């Protein structure tokens, strides 16, 4: 099981930024954090559905439901040597975000210093302790310094139960967000931020209407007196027990509704602020989907992915 | 605007102006708003001994429309506290706001507020609530019996006042008095622990 990896921050930042970010908004959102190492791209999950968060009954006490999906070019790292027998050479792992945050905080305050080395990160079998294995990290700082980290690989018939959420894409309303580069970007940041001056505000319901041909609003009646906030900027529309969630009939053909928590909202805003490109996707009722894209090309290259999933709060 | 009063600005010192004003009888109360084609009023009253009317007249506001018909003015009563911490929650950013419109739909319709920046509105309403029985027209001064009147100049009033309240008055004696050769005498006597 090599899992071969060389890290350069000095060579394309773009794909640095977007580990950093994915690391950060996994360690920010669960414990723990999978890892599938395929032979094409490098995919990490953050979902309450893993056999180490599931050990926090999150779901059935705080409702933690929403799943963040991060997908990794492999031509983000300088070498790329995984090798498996399994189905398209995959290789999946769980981890501990808080000690890859630390290293990676470490990596980057050495390279704020002026280092220019490189990370090389390696599989190895620590003889001290599903078997746990040790993440080999090391790189040069102008001295060698390494750090191990505990996984825990897990199975096939593990690894094929952790499915990504798909949504009804028919029955799906999407917003193309402006860039945060751009004039407006800091307008919409601050819109989307301004919910974080009422502290007593747990839910907002977000509101998209037909009729630059769209608008958005988020709406708070938490408060003693009712709260609108609307978005006037240009902004682009896209063209067992268990039963099913009740669906309160729309309004309208054209206006698509949910009410979310204010966490999911701020790790919204955090991503948005992260990337460039951003899309806003409500299902009326059911889920908002947070999709961060980064465009690299040289023969197109593959799109850097962050989508962010959450269920919705309260029913309308 | 189709709302039976809509009135917008661009100053928003007119409105923390006027509720600076009001906060001096009680943080939590009600607050009585009367709409007429002259303007809009803000009323307060304090046990049944005190009374401030503040106004806000036609001119104050760039656009100004009272489309009511059946009735020349409306009527409403809304809470001093939920318009004070949405108007502090919303004026933190006091230098992007560009616009302020208030608006009403008579009776049975929430008092509107926005606050309308370059590109972000917010939108406020608040519920009214019925008016109590005690008229704001009982306590008035008698046209036809001024015992005196006399005109004074704001900052040595204010001063006057602010000398009063920090020596922890208690009681407050008005004197006016009239002589020949243009001389006249007014003045303010407080009992406090002072004497």
């Amino acid at each position: 099981m090599k899992l071969k990896l060389i890290v350069n921050g000095c060579e394309a930042p773009d794909d640095y930024k977007l580990l950093r970010t994915t690391i950060n908004t996994v360690a920010s959102l669960r414990k723990t954090a999978i890892l599938r190492f395929n032979s094409e791209r490098l995919t990490i999950i953050s979902t309450p559905k893993s056999s180490l968060n599931s050990s926090n009954n999150g779901t059935i006490l705080r409702g933690d439901t929403g799943q963040l999906w991060c997908t990794i070019p492999h031509d983000v790292f300088r070498l790329y040597t995984v090798i498996s027998a399994r189905e398209l050479n995959t290789i999946t792992m769980e981890c501990n975000c808080d000690s890859l945050l630390s290293v990676f905080k470490r990596y980057d305050r050495v390279m704020n210093q002026g280092s220019s080395s490189n990370m090389t990160i390696k599989l190895q079998s620590m003889p001290e302790w599903n078997p746990i294995c040790a993440l080999g990290i090391t790189f040069e700082e102008i001295i060698m310094h390494s750090f191990k980290v505990p996984v825990k690989l897990l199975f096939r018939a593990q690894d094929t139960r952790i499915q990504e959420p798909m949504i009804n894409y028919i029955q799906l309303m999407m917003y193309k967000l402006p860039p945060i580069s751009g004039e407006f970007g800091s307008a919409f940041h601050g819109f989307i931020r301004r919910v974080e001056r009422y502290s007593n505000v747990n839910h907002i319901h977000l509101m998209g209407v037909k009729k630059d041909d769209v608008e958005l609003k988020i709406i708070v009646n938490e408060l003693d007196w009712h709260l609108e906030i609307c978005w006037n900027g240009p902004l682009d529309s896209v063209i067992d027990i268990s039963v099913m969630v009740e669906k309160a009939e729309q309004e309208s053909s054209s206006t698509h509704e949910v009410i979310i928590r204010c966490k999911d909202w701020k790790v919204c805003s955090k991503l948005y602020a992260a990337f460039e490109e951003v899309v806003l996707a409500i299902s009326h009722d059911e889920s908002c989907v947070f999709h961060c894209s980064l465009d690299r090309g040289s023969k197109p290259r593959e799109r850097g992915q962050i989508i962010y999933y959450i269920a919705r709060s309260k029913g309308l | 605007l189709a709302n039976k009063f809509s009135a917008s600005t661009v100053h928003l010192e007119h409105i923390t102006t006027a509720l600076s004003c009001l906060t001096p009888f009680g943080s939590k109360d009600d607050v009585l708003i009367f709409i007429d084609a002259d303007g809009l009023s803000f009323v307060r009253e304090n046990n049944h001994v005190i009374k401030i009317q503040l106004l806000l007249s036609r001119e104050l506001f760039m656009s100004y429309s009272y489309r009511n018909e059946t009735e020349d003015h409306m009527k409403l009563c809304v809470k001093i506290n939920h318009i004070l911490d949405s108007v502090s929650v919303m004026n933190r950013n006091s230098d992007d706001i560009v616009e302020c419109t208030l608006s009403y739909d008579g009776h049975g319709s929430p008092f509107v507020l926005i606050f309308e920046d370059s590109f972000i509105s917010e939108r406020v309403e608040y519920s009214t609530y019925l008016i109590k029985d005690f008229d704001t027209n009982g306590l008035e001064l008698d046209r036809e019996r001024i015992s005196f009147e006399a005109i004074i100049k704001g900052e040595a009033l204010h001063s006057a006042l602010k000398d009063l309240k920090e020596i922890g008055c208690k009681e407050c004696y008005v004197y006016a008095k009239t002589e020949a050769n243009d001389e006249n005498v007014f003045a303010l006597i407080s009992k406090s622990q002072l004497g």
